[PDB]
RNA sequence: AUUAAUAA
RNA sequence: UAUUAAU
C-alpha cells in the first residue's frame, strides 16, 4: 500500500532485467558494476601493445558471468530479443506498419516528413541521402536509453496485469527482426545500424508513448472508482479511442497526426454548447471582462438561451469541413497502408457534438475531455525538412477602391504614432546619442566573429561568435560608415536561416540578423517594448488608451496558468457573453509592403518629428530608419538555407559537359551530385526512372524575401498593432452593415490572435449568418484570410493562448513530453536536473496526470540518470583512483554507478533530491525529514527510507560554482565608451580611484569592474566550460574519497543566512478548530492528493504574497537589463551591510551609480533601503524551493491572510525570522491537509522556564551577532535589531 | 557554533519521543 | 491526531539524560 | 475603482515608525474578492438613496476585531447619510457605528486629555478636550440627521422642469452641484462641508493628530468621489422607472414609524472591513450603458 | 497493484462529489 | 479554555517597540501542565462560591 | 548650477530617524532632464523681471503629489516677487501657492497650538500659535506685494 | 575586513567624488 | 405537496448582487423518511380537528 | 562563553 | 531567435 | 547559465 516499497521493488525488477545477474539490493545507497569493451584495446594495438586475455573476456562472462575485476563483477546489457521475455502476438498493427514500407524508387527529395523506406545491403547515393536524412531527423535525445523504457514498460505491464498495444507491436517486431538499432548509453545521440527501416526509432518511441498513455488513463480512471468514460450518458472506452487513433497513424505518423490535430480540438471546444439545460459554475469579478479578481461559489443548472441558434449555416459548415478533413485523413491512411480501418467511435461521437450535454462536475466527462487533448504526443517532435520558397510577388493584394488595404495601412500608421505619445506619458523615450554605446548591451550569436586569448591557471586560442563577446571586443566596428551602408542582396552578401524543433508542429524558421541592422531598430523601438512590457489595463473599446488592449504581458506574468487565466473561466461561466475568436492563416506571409510595412515606416518617421535636432555620430534619425529597415537591410534581403533538389539519371549526368558539373561555392548534401546552375539542373532532370539527385552550387538557389521577419526587434509589437487595426475595421464594418446587432465589451490582441467579448441581441439564424458573413468579408478585404473551420463564435467556451475553459471550469491539456527533447542534453549538474524534472512532473500532475505514475517515473529516472558518466575512475580495493595508462587489467573497463530509487526522497544537502512521498509539491528538507519521522501516521511510508538515508554518495557536478583560474590575456577594449558617467568620471583621475578603493564596493569597483564583466562573459560560453571542466574527474574522485556516511541537521545555515530549520528553535503544537466548509475551485480533474489540498485550503484570492528582502532587491534589480547578469541581490546586501546604519539616501544613490547601476534603479534601491532602516535585521533567507512550483502558487498559502488565520508566533521576532516561520507553517499545513489530519492552528509555544529561555537567547545572539563578524569589526552596535536583543526573552 | 543533531541518536530515542508526546497530549 | 513537534533542545535533553 | 496616492498614508498614518495602532494595521492590508463585492454593494446602495439600504453581517465562523471596529466606526460617519431627508442604512447599523466610534474615542485616553461624562449611560455622552467639545452630536438621530453627511446640509433641491414630470428632485451629496464637468487631478482642493469639519475638530480635540492629518489630506479624493456619484444619479438614472417624488418623500417617515403600506426598501448586508476598503476606493465610470439612448422608445 | 492514496481522503472526495450531484 | 483575540495585545501592551514592562514580558508565554491545573482549580473555586 | 552642503539637510531635515514628512521624503529626489530644463526656465524668468513670467502646469500622464505641493507652497513665497513694482508670475500661480501654503500650515496641527479661524473661508485666514501670528499677510495682493520677496 | 566608516569621513569622500563628477560633466 | 416560490425569499438586482434570507440553512435542507412521516402525521392532525 | 551584553559589545569593538 | 516563470 | 511554459 506504501508507494515506497512497491516502487522500490518495481525498479529493482527493472534493473535486474536490464542487467542480468546483477545484485541490486534496496538496502544500500548504490551498486557498482564494471563494463568491458574491446574498442580501446584494438586501437592500442596500433602502437604495439599485447595482452594475455585475447578474446577470452567475452566468452568468460556472456554466458558464464565470471569476469570479476578486483571483486566487482563485469556484466553486459540484455539483447533486444529478450527484452520482452520472448513473448509474441498477432497484432494487426505490425502488419499495417510492415505493409507501409516503401522501396527507394518512390523517393521525394523535398518531402516534409520521411515515410517508411527500406534498408538494403547495397548502398547507392539514394540510400545515402536517406541515411543522411534519418540521422538528423530520427533522433530521440532525452535522458534515458529507450531500452530502459521498454524494460520498465514490460515490468509495469506485468505488475498491473494489463498489456498495452505498443508493447505488442514492439514484441512482434523484435520476435522476428531482432536488434532494430544501436544507441549509446554514454551519449544518447549516437543512433546507428538501422535494420529493417529508417523509421524504427520513431516506431519504438511512438509505441512507448502509447503504452505510457494507456497506463496513465487506466490508473487515473482507477483512482475515481469508475469503469468507463461517458459522452453525456453514453459509455465510451478510452483505450479503444487511443488504439484506433494509434493504428491509423502508422503509415505516416507525423503527417497524419499534424492533419488530425485540428478536428479533435474543434470537437472538444464545441462539445455541449447547445444543450437546452446547461450546467455552469458561478463566478464573480469586476466590471471589466479581463478582471482577475474572481471567486467561485457553487454549481447550478439553467436553461440555454442560444438553443435555437445552432441550426445556422456557419455551424453546419464548421461541422462539415471538420468531418471532411477526417475523411481525407482516413482515405490517405487507407491508401498508403493496405487496410480498410477507420475511426468509427470518433465519427459516431462528432455527429451530435452541439446538442450532447457536457458535465463539468462529473469526472467521467472532464477526464474524457482532457484525454482527447493529450493523445497527440505519441509521434514526438515534429522534425522535418523545410525548403526555401521565395516571396511570390505577383499575387499579393494591392490597394483598390473595392479593398481595405489603404485603411489598414493608415490605421497602422495612426496606432504607431499614438504609441509613442503614450510611451512618453510614462517617461519612456528613444535612446539619446549619449546612451548609444551603453544601449548596445540590451541586444546567443551574431553575424560577426572574434578571436581571443585565454590562460590556463590551476595560453590557448579559441573562436567565438557570441553577442556579448563580440560586442565587448569590437563594438566600435559596428556603428561605422562602411558597415552601415552594406547591402545584403547579392551572391557575395547574404544571411542564413536557422531551424528549431517544436514538440508537435513543423520546424520553426529562425532569421538571424546582423548586429548592424539590430542596433538601429533598437534605437527607435526600445520605448515601445518598455511601454508594452507592463501588465494590466482597461480593454473596453470606448477607452482611449491602447496600452491595455495589447496583452503581450498578461500571460506568464505570475507563475501559474490557472491564476493568469481566470477571466477565461469567468466569461465562459456567464450566459450574457458571446465570444468571437479568429485565427489567421500564414499571418506573417500576408504582411506585405502594401498593407503593413509602408504605414509602419511612415508612422515611425512622423513620430520622430520633434527629435530632428539630434545627431547620432553625424547621422540623422531618418538615416537610422534607413539603416534599420532599408532596402538591402530588411526589405529585399537575400537569404540562404536548405538546397533545392532534382531527380535525374546518371547516364545523362555523365553525358553532360564538365563545365556544367562545376563544384561551386555552396555545399551540397552527401547523396547528391554537384551541378553548376539551376537552369541546367532543370534541363536534364526527369521524374520516371530516376537514380541520381542533383543540386545547384553557384548561388541561384537563394530565395528573395520581402515579408515581416520573426527575427526583428519589434516583431510582436508590430504584429499586435496590425491585428488591432484589423479588429478596428472589423468593428466599424459590422457596425455599419448590421447596426445594433453586436455590442463590443472587450478587445484583446497578442499578435496573430484576436479575442472579443460581445453581447448578441438576436436569435434569428439569418441575422447571425449575415453578421458572420460580414466579419469574414471584412477580414478577406484587408489582405488576410481566415479559415471558417477554425474560427470560434460560441458562448460557454473561451480559449486564449493554449488555455481552455468550458462552462466555467478548467479543461487542461498535457503536451509535456518526457521521453524525448528538442536537442541533446548534457547533464553538468545532476541534482539541478533532477530538481527540474520533479518540477516538470508537478506541472504534469497539475495538468491532470497521475500522481503515482509520476512518482514511479521519477523513481525510474533517479537511478539511471547518473550512470555511465564515469569512464576514467577505477574502483580498486574500495579506493577511487585514476587508472594506469596501459595494463592487462584496467584497459578496456569502465565503472557503472546505479543509485537507489529511494534517493528521490532524501533531502538536498544529504546528496539526495528533495521530494516528499506524501505529495510531490512538498519539498523535503532536513527538518522536514525530522518532522516526518516524528509523525506516527507516516511510519509505514518512511520505514524504507530510514535505512539508506545516510548512505547516498555525492552527485556529479562539474559546474561546481566557484570556477576560478581561467584568466584571459586579451583585454576588453570597449569599456571606455560604454561606461556610465559615474564610472567615466571616476576613471578620469587616479586620486578618485584611490579614494574609492576605501569604499567597500570591492569586486565591482570601477578599477576592476571590466575584468569581472569579461570573466562573467567568458564563462557563459559552452566550449570554454567544456575546456575548463576537463579535469573535474579528479575532484570527483577526491569527493568520493573524503565522503563519510553520516548526516546531521543544523539550525543556522551560514553566517548571516538562515533557513526553515530556524523554526526548530521552538516547540510547535496544533490546537483550535477552524472552518470545515470545503472550498470551490475551477480546476477539477486532479489526483486525490492535490484535490484534498485544494479542498481543505482554498484557491488564492489575494493578489499579492509576502516577500523577503532578497526577493524585493532582486525584483528591483531586474529593471537594469544591462547590469542584470552581473550584480545579484547578495552583492547589494553585502554592500549595504558593509555600510553602517548612519547613512544618507544620496550616498546610497551615488555609490550604487558608482557600481555602474542605472540611476533610476539606484534611486529605487536607495528609497527602499531608507524606508526599511529601522526594521532591517541584516539577514538573508535561504529558500530551498518552497512554494515556488506551479500548483502551490495556486493555493491560499504564503499570504498575509494565511498567516493571520493559521499562525500564532511571539511578537519579539524580526522580519526574516517571521519569513522562515511562515514558510515552515505553509509546508506543515500542506502536509497535514495531504495526510488527512484535522484542520488546526499552529502555535509557537515558549514557557516561563529560565533554562529554555536562556538557550533561545544564546542561539538568537549567535545568529544575530556571529563571532566572525565581531572579529572582522563588521557589526554595528547601534542597529535597532541589535539593541532590542537586550530584553527580548528575559 | 550551533548545536548538531544526530539522526542516528534520534532514531534510537524515538520511543521516548513518542512517550513524551503521549504524556503531553 | 499527532502530538507536539519538539524543538532541538528538548531532544538534546532526552539524549543527554540517557 | 481607483485608489489614492500612497504618499498620503505614508506621511500621515505611518508617519511614526515605532508605534503601531489600528489605522496603521489597516493601512497595510489587501482586499479579497468578496470584500470587493461588498464594496460594489455599498456603491450600489449609494447610487439609489432610500430605495436600497445597508446592514452589517458576521459569519458564524468569523470573530470580531477591535481595530477594524474602530476604523469602521470612524469611516461610516463620513461615508453615509443617516437622516434628514433620506437614509443609506438601517438604525441597527447606525447604532453599531456609534458604539464603535465611542470605543475609538476612548482608546488611548490619558490625563492631559479631559473627559467629563454625562448623566445617562448612552455612548458618546461626554465632553472631551481642553475646550470641552461635546460629542453628543455624533449619535444617530434619523429625524434630524445629525452626525452624518446630511447634518446641516441641503441634500435635495428642486430647480427647473425635468423631462420626466414625476421626478423633479436633484440629489446633492455634500452640497456639490453636478452641472460642471470636473478634472480629477485638480478638483476639490479647497472644498469642505459641515460634517467633515466637525469630525476633524472632534478628532483634534481628542488627541488623534495623525488621523486628523490623514482625513484632512484625503478630502479632495472624497469630494471627487461624491461629485461622480451626484453626476451618475442626476444624469444617468433619470427615467420613467425612477421613484416619484411623492413616494420618495415618505420613505424615511415610514421607516421611522414602522409603517408597511408602501413597498419596503431592499436590504443588503456587508462586512466591517468593506467600509475601510470602500473609503479608499472611488468609482470611475468608463463605459455608459448601451441601452441609454434606446430607453424612451422601449418605455413608450 | 493497489491505489496508493488511502481511503480517508478518497471518502471525502466522494462525499464532496455527491454533494455536487 | 479559549484565549482572546491577539490584536488586543498587539495594539495595547506591545504597541511601542522601544519600551518594555511587566505586562509586555508576560504577554509572550504559554502555561505548563501544572499552571493549567492551577487554572482548573481557580475556575472550580469560582463555580462553588464560599 | 551648484548644490549646497548636504550637512545642512542631514542636521536639519533628517535630524530624527523615527519620523518622516514632506521635506524628509523630498530630500531623496534628483532632477531629470525636463526638471532641469524647468529650472533653466525659472532662472531665465528671474533674470528678466516683468518681461517673462511663470505659470504652473500638470503633465497629462502625471498625477498630483501632496508633499510636493506642501514644499512648493513654502519655497515659492521665498523665491519669487508678486507685486509692488514688478512681478515674476501670474495671479493664478500665486493663488495656487497660497492654497498650498495653507495646506502645509495645517498639516500636523495639534491642541497645544492655538488656531482661531477668521470670518471668511479664504485660505490663510487664521491666527496661529500662542502669540497669535496673523497669517492673512501671506495671501497674494499684487498692488502691495505682501507675502513675497517685494 | 575593516571598521565601518563614520558619517564624517564618508561624507568627505562623497563630496570629493561629487565635485569630480560635476567637473567631468 | 407544493413548495413555495423561490422568488419569495430572495431577490436578485444585478448578476452578482442578491439579498440573503434569514433561514438559508433550513430552506436548503431535505427531509428524511422519518421526518416525512412526521409531516404526514401533522397534516393528518390538521385535517381531523379534535 | 557567557551571553554578552549589547553595551559591552560596543566597548569591545570600539577598541 | 524573443519575452517571461522557478532553481543555482 | 539550467529547465519549462508560450510566440
Amino acid at each position: 500500500v506504501a508507494i515506497t516499497v512497491q516502487g522500490a521493488q518495481l525498479i529493482k525488477r527493472v534493473v535486474e532485467r536490464f542487467y542480468p545477474g546483477i545484485a541490486f539490493n534496496i538496502n544500500e545507497g548504490a551498486c557498482y558494476i564494471y563494463k568491458f569493451s574491446d574498442h580501446i584495446r584494438r586501437i592500442r594495438m596500433k602502437h604495439g601493445t599485447k595482452y594475455r586475455r585475447q578474446a577470452e573476456e567475452i566468452i568468460r562472462n556472456i554466458s558464464l558471468r565470471k569476469e570479476r575485476l578486483y571483486g566487482i563483477p563485469v556484466l553486459d546489457e540484455v539483447e533486444w530479443k529478450y527484452v520482452f521475455d520472448g513473448q509474441t502476438f498477432q497484432s494487426y498493427a505490425f502488419e499495417v506498419y510492415v505493409n507501409s514500407i516503401l522501396p527507394w524508387s518512390e523517393l521525394d527529395p523535398e518531402e516534409e516528413f520521411l515515410r517508411n523506406y527500406r534498408v538494403s545491403r547495397e548502398m547507392t547515393e539514394v540510400e545515402k541521402f536517406i541515411e543522411f536524412r534519418a540521422k538528423n531527423e530520427m533522433q530521440i535525445y532525452g535522458d534515458i536509453p529507450i531500452k530502459v523504457w521498454c524494460c520498465f514498460i514490460n515490468e509495469l505491464s506485468a505488475e498491473l496485469k494489463h498489456v498495452p498495444l505498443g508493447m505488442q507491436v514492439m514484441a512482434d517486431f523484435v520476435n522476428r527482426f531482432d536488434s532494430p538499432f544501436h544507441q549509446g548509453n554514454r551519449d544518447l545521440s549516437n543512433l546507428e545500424d538501422f535494420q529493417v527501416a529508417y523509421t524504427t526509432p520513431l516506431l519504438f518511441e511512438m509505441c512507448c508513448m502509447e503504452s505510457i498513455l494507456e497506463f496513465n488513463i487506466k490508473m487515473r480512471m482507477r483512482e475515481e472508482e469508475i469503469s468507463a468514460l461517458e459522452f453525456g450518458d453514453m459509455k465510451v472506452d478510452p483505450v479503444g479511442l487511443l488504439r484506433e487513433f494509434f493504428i491509423l497513424c502508422l503509415p505516416h505518423p507525423k503527417k497524419i497526426n499534424n492533419v488530425l490535430r485540428a478536428p479533435y480540438s474543434w470537437f472538444v471546444k464545441m462539445w455541449g454548447v447547445g444543450a437546452d439545460p446547461i450546467v455552469v459554475l458561478q463566478s464573480t469579478a469586476g466590471d471589466d471582462r479581463n478582471s482577475k479578481d474572481v471567486f467561485y461559489d457553487k454549481f447550478r443548472t439553467e436553461p440555454n438561451r442560444y438553443k435555437a441558434l445552432f441550426r445556422s449555416s456557419f455551424y453546419n459548415e464548421s461541422r462539415r469541413m471538420n468531418e471532411e478533413k477526417i475523411l481525407e485523413a482516413v482515405k490517405y491512411s487507407q491508401k498508403l497502408g493496405s487496410h480498410d480501418r477507420r475511426l468509427p467511435l470518433f465519427e459516431k461521437m462528432l455527429k451530435t457534438v452541439y446538442t450532447t450535454p457536457f458535465y463539468p462536475h462529473k469526472s467521467s466527462n472532464m477526464i474524457l475531455a482532457s484525454f482527447l487533448l493529450s493523445i497527440q504526443t505519441i509521434t514526438g517532435y515534429g522534425r522535418a525538412w523545410v525548403k526555401n520558397v521565395s516571396t511570390e510577388f505577383d499575387k499579393q493584394l494591392k490597394p483598390n477602391p473595392s479593398n481595405l488595404v489603404q485603411d489598414v495601412s493608415d490605421l497602422t500608421r495612426e496606432f504607431f504614432k499614438q504609441a509613442y505619445v503614450e510611451a512618453k506619458e510614462r517617461r519612456e523615450e528613444i535612446v539619446k546619442p549619449e546612451d548609444l554605446y551603453t544601449s548596445m548591451l540590451r541586444l546567443t550569436s551574431s553575424g560577426f566573429s572574434t578571436e581571443i586569448y585565454v590562460k590556463k591557471r590551476f595560453l590557448i586560442k579559441i573562436n567565438s561568435r557570441i553577442k556579448a563577446l563580440v560586442i565587448f571586443t569590437k563594438g566600435h566596428t559596428v556603428f561605422t560608415d562602411e558597415e552601415l551602408h552594406k547591402k545584403y542582396n547579392s551572391v557575395e552578401l547574404y544571411q542564413t536561416k536557422g531551424s528549431r524543433d517544436v514538440p508537435i508542429k513543423a520546424t520553426r524558421t529562425i532569421y538571424s540578423i546582423n548586429l548592424s541592422v539590430l542596433v538601429p531598430q533598437l534605437i527607435v523601438t526600445l520605448p515601445l517594448n518598455e511601454y508594452f512590457s507592463r501588465v494590466g489595463g482597461i480593454t473596453s473599446p470606448d477607452y482611449k488608451k491602447i496600452g491595455g488592449k495589447v496583452i503581450v504581458g498578461d500571460l506568464e506574468a505570475t507563475g501559474s496558468r490557472v491564476m493568469d487565466a481566470a477571466d477565461c473561466f469567468r466569461n465562459s461561466a456567464d450566459r450574457d457573453i458571446f465570444t468571437i475568436a479568429i485565427d489567421y492563416s500564414e499571418y506573417d506571409t500576408h504582411l506585405t509592403r502594401h498593407n503593413f510595412r509602408t504605414g509602419m515606416l511612415q508612422g515611425i518617421r512622423e513620430a520622430m518629428a520633434p527629435y530632428r535636432d539630434l545627431r547620432y555620430e553625424g547621422y540623422t534619425l531618418e538615416q537610422i530608419i534607413d539603416f534599420g529597415y532599408g532596402e538591402g537591410r530588411v526589405a529585399n534581403t537575400l537569404w540562404n538555407g536548405k538546397r533545392r533538389l532534382f531527380k535525374t539519371t546518371f547516364d545523362a549526368y555523365i553525358r553532360l559537359d564538365e563545365s556544367e558539373r562545376d563544384k561551386g561555392s555552396f555545399k551540397v548534401p552527401k547523396g547528391v551530385l554537384p551541378v553548376s546552375s539551376v537552369d541546367v539542373a532543370n534541363r536534364i532532370a526527369v521524374d520516371k526512372g530516376f537514380d541520381t539527385l542533383i543540386a545547384a552550387t553557384d548561388g541561384s538557389d537563394l530565395a528573395l524575401i520581402d515579408t515581416h521577419l520573426s527575427g526583428e526587434n519589434s516583431t510582436l509589437i508590430a504584429n499586435s498593432m496590425h491585428n488591432m487595426a484589423i479588429g478596428t475595421l472589423m468593428q466599424r464594418e459590422v457596425g455599419r452593415e448590421q447596426p445594433g446587432v453586436l455590442t463590443f465589451l472587450s478587445e484583446q490582441y497578442v499578435g496573430d490572435d484576436t479575442l472579443f467579448y460581445t453581447k448578441l441581441h438576436t436569435t434569428d439564424t439569418k441575422v447571425f449568418d449575415k453578421v458572420a458573413a460580414s466579419i469574414f468579408d471584412t477580414v478577406a478585404k484587408c489582405g488576410h484570410e481566415a479559415s471558417p473551420s477554425k474560427t470560434m463564435m460560441t458562448p460557454y467556451s473561451v480559449e486564449k493562448t493554449q488555455t481552455h475553459a468550458k462552462q466555467g471550469c478548467y479543461v487542461p491539456q498535457d503536451r509535456m513530453m518526457i521521453i524525448s527533447s528538442e536537442r541533446r542534453k548534457d547533464i553538468e549538474d545532476v541534482q539541478g536536473y533532477v530538481r527540474s524534472q520533479v518540477q516538470t512532473m508537478i506541472t504534469k500532475v497539475s495538468r491532470g496526470f497521475c500522481h503515482d505514475l509520476a512518482q514511479l517515473i521519477l523513481m525510474l529516472k533517479t537511478t539511471f540518470i547518473g550512470a555511465w558518466k564515469m569512464k576514467r575512475t577505477i574502483k580498486e580495493d574500495a579506493m577511487y583512483r585514476d587508472r594506469k595508462f596501459d595494463s592487462n587489467d584496467e584497459d578496456g573497463f569502465t565503472l557503472i554507478q546505479i543509485r537507489n530509487p529511494l534517493a528521490l526522497y532524501v533531502p538536498i544537502g544529504w546528496n539526495g533530491y528533495g521530494a516528499h512521498p506524501a505529495a510531490l509539491n512538498i519539498v523535503m528538507t532536513e527538518e522536514m525529514y525530522v518532522d516526518s519521522i516524528m509523525i506516527s501516521k507516516l511510519d509505514e511510508i518512511m520505514a524504507p527510507i530510514r535505512r539508506i538515508v545516510h548512505d547516498i554518495p555525492p552527485c556529479w557536478n562539474e559546474t561546481q560554482g566557484d570556477k576560478r583560474g581561467l584568466i584571459s590575456a586579451t583585454k576588453m577594449s570597449f569599456f571606455s565608451k560604454m561606461a556610465r558617467p559615474a564610472v567615466q568620471a571616476a576613471l578620469s583621475d587616479p586620486q578618485i580611484i584611490n579614494l574609492v578603493e576605501e569604499l567597500p564596493l570591492g569586486e565591482f569597483s570601477p578599477g576592476r569592474i571590466s575584468r569581472t564583466m569579461m570573466h562573467s562573459a567568458l564563462l557563459k560560453e559552452s566550449s570554454a566550460r567544456t575546456l575548463l571542466s576537463s579535469g573535474y574527474e579528479l575532484e570527483y574522485q577526491k569527493a568520493l574519497n573524503s565522503w563519510i556516511t553520516q548526516v546531521s541537521m543544523r539550525l543556522g545555515e551560514e553566517s548571516g543566512v538562515i533557513s526553515t530549520s530556524y523554526a526548530k528553535l521552538f516547540d510547535v503544537y496544533f490546537e483550535g478548530e477552524l472552518d470545515g466548509a470545503p472550498h470551490m475551485f475551477p480546476d477539477q480533474n486532479l489526483s486525490p492528493q492535490f484535490y484534498i489540498q485544494k479542498m481543505m485550503i482554498g484557491p488564492r484570492v489575494s493578489s499579492r504574497v509576502r516577500n523577503s528582502y532578497v526577493d524585493r532587491i532582486d525584483v528591483i534589480l531586474r529593471k537594469d537589463v544591462v547590469m542584470r547578469g552581473f550584480i545579484t541581490a547578495n552583492t547589494i546586501l553585502n554592500v549595504i551591510e558593509k555600510l553602517g546604519t548612519n547613512h544618507s539616501v544620496g550616498d546610497l544613490v551615488t555609490v550604487f551609480t558608482l557600481m555602474n547601476i542605472e540611476t533610476r534603479v539606484a534611486e529605487e534601491l536607495a528609497e527602499y533601503m531608507t524606508s526599511e532602516k529601522i526594521r532591517f535585521d541584516a539577514l538573508k533567507l535561504l529558500k530551498k524551493g518552497i512554494a515556488g512550483d506551479e500548483f502551490t502558487m495556486s493555493l491560499n498559502v504564503a499570504t498575509q491572510d494565511f498567516i493571520d488565520t493559521y499562525l500564532a508566533y511571539p511578537y519579539q521576532l524580526t522580519k526574516t525570522e517571521v519569513d522562515a516561520i511562515s514558510l515552515y507553517c505553509t509546508q506543515m499545513i500542506m502536509l497535514r491537509a495531504a495526510l488527512g489530519l484535522p484542520k488546526k492552528k499552529m502555535k509557537i509555544v515558549v514557557t516561563d522556564d529560565a533554562k529554555k529561555r536562556y538557550k533561545i537567547r544564546l542561539q538568537r545572539f549567535r545568529t544575530h551577532v556571529p563571532k566572525i563578524k565581531v572579529l572582522k569589526k563588521l557589526i554595528d552596535p547601534n542597529r535597532m535589531t541589535v539593541r532590542n536583543l537586550e530584553n527580548q526573552f528575559v | 557554533s550551533g548545536p548538531l543533531l544526530s539522526v542516528f541518536a534520534l532514531q534510537e530515542i524515538m520511543q521516548k519521543v513518542r512517550q513524551v508526546q503521549a504524556d503531553y497530549m | 491526531d499527532s502530538g507536539p513537534l519538539l524543538s532541538v533542545f528538548a531532544l538534546q535533553e532526552i539524549m543527554q539524560k540517557v | 475603482y481607483i485608489a489614492p496616492n500612497p504618499r498620503i498614508s505614508s506621511i500621515t498614518l505611518t508617519q511614526r515608525i515605532t508605534t503601531t495602532g489600528p489605522f496603521a494595521i489597516l493601512t497595510g492590508s489587501t482586499p479579497t474578492a468578496q470584500q470587493l463585492n461588498d464594496v460594489r454593494k455599498i456603491y450600489l446602495a449609494l447610487m439609489f438613496p432610500g430605495q436600497i439600504i445597508l446592514d452589517l453581517k458576521i459569519d458564524p465562523g468569523e470573530r470580531m476585531d477591535p481595530a477594524v471596529r474602530m476604523v469602521a466606526g470612524v469611516v461610516g460617519h463620513l461615508l453615509f447619510t443617516a437622516g434628514g431627508r433620506f437614509t443609506n442604512l438601517t438604525q441597527n447599523m447606525a447604532r453599531q457605528l456609534d458604539i464603535a466610534l465611542n470605543d475609538y474615542l476612548l482608546y488611548m485616553y490619558n490625563t492631559r486629555v479631559q473627559v467629563n461624562y454625562g448623566p445617562t449611560g448612552e455612548p458618546l455622552d461626554f465632553q472631551i478636550g481642553r475646550n470641552q467639545y461635546d460629542c453628543n452630536v455624533f449619535r444617530a438621530d434619523f429625524a434630524t440627521g445629525t452626525g452624518y453627511n446630511g447634518w446641516a446640509t441641503i441634500d435635495v433641491e428642486y430647480r427647473e422642469p425635468a423631462p420626466y414630470v414625476h421626478a423633479q428632485r436633484y440629489i446633492r451629496y455634500c452640497g456639490i452641484d453636478s452641472r460642471e464637468l470636473i478634472n480629477p487631478t485638480t478638483y476639490g482642493i479647497g472644498m469642505t462641508y459641515h460634517c467633515y469639519n466637525e469630525m476633524l475638530r472632534m478628532l483634534v480635540a481628542a488627541g488623534k493628530d495623525s488621523e486628523a492629518a490623514y482625513f484632512r489630506s484625503m478630502l479632495p479624493f472624497h469630494m471627487v468621489r461624491f461629485a461622480r456619484i451626484n453626476q451618475i444619479i442626476n444624469e444617468d438614472l433619470h427615467s420613467v422607472f425612477s421613484l416619484p417624488d411623492d413616494m420618495f418623500n415618505a420613505l424615511l417617515p415610514d421607516l421611522i414609524a414602522g409603517a408597511h403600506q408602501n413597498a419596503d426598501p431592499v436590504v443588503l448586508d456587508v462586512s466591517w472591513i468593506s467600509l475601510w476598503f470602500a473609503f479608499n476606493r472611488s468609482f470611475e465610470p468608463t463605459h455608459r450603458n448601451e441601452m441609454l439612448e434606446v430607453a424612451p422608445l422601449i418605455e413608450s
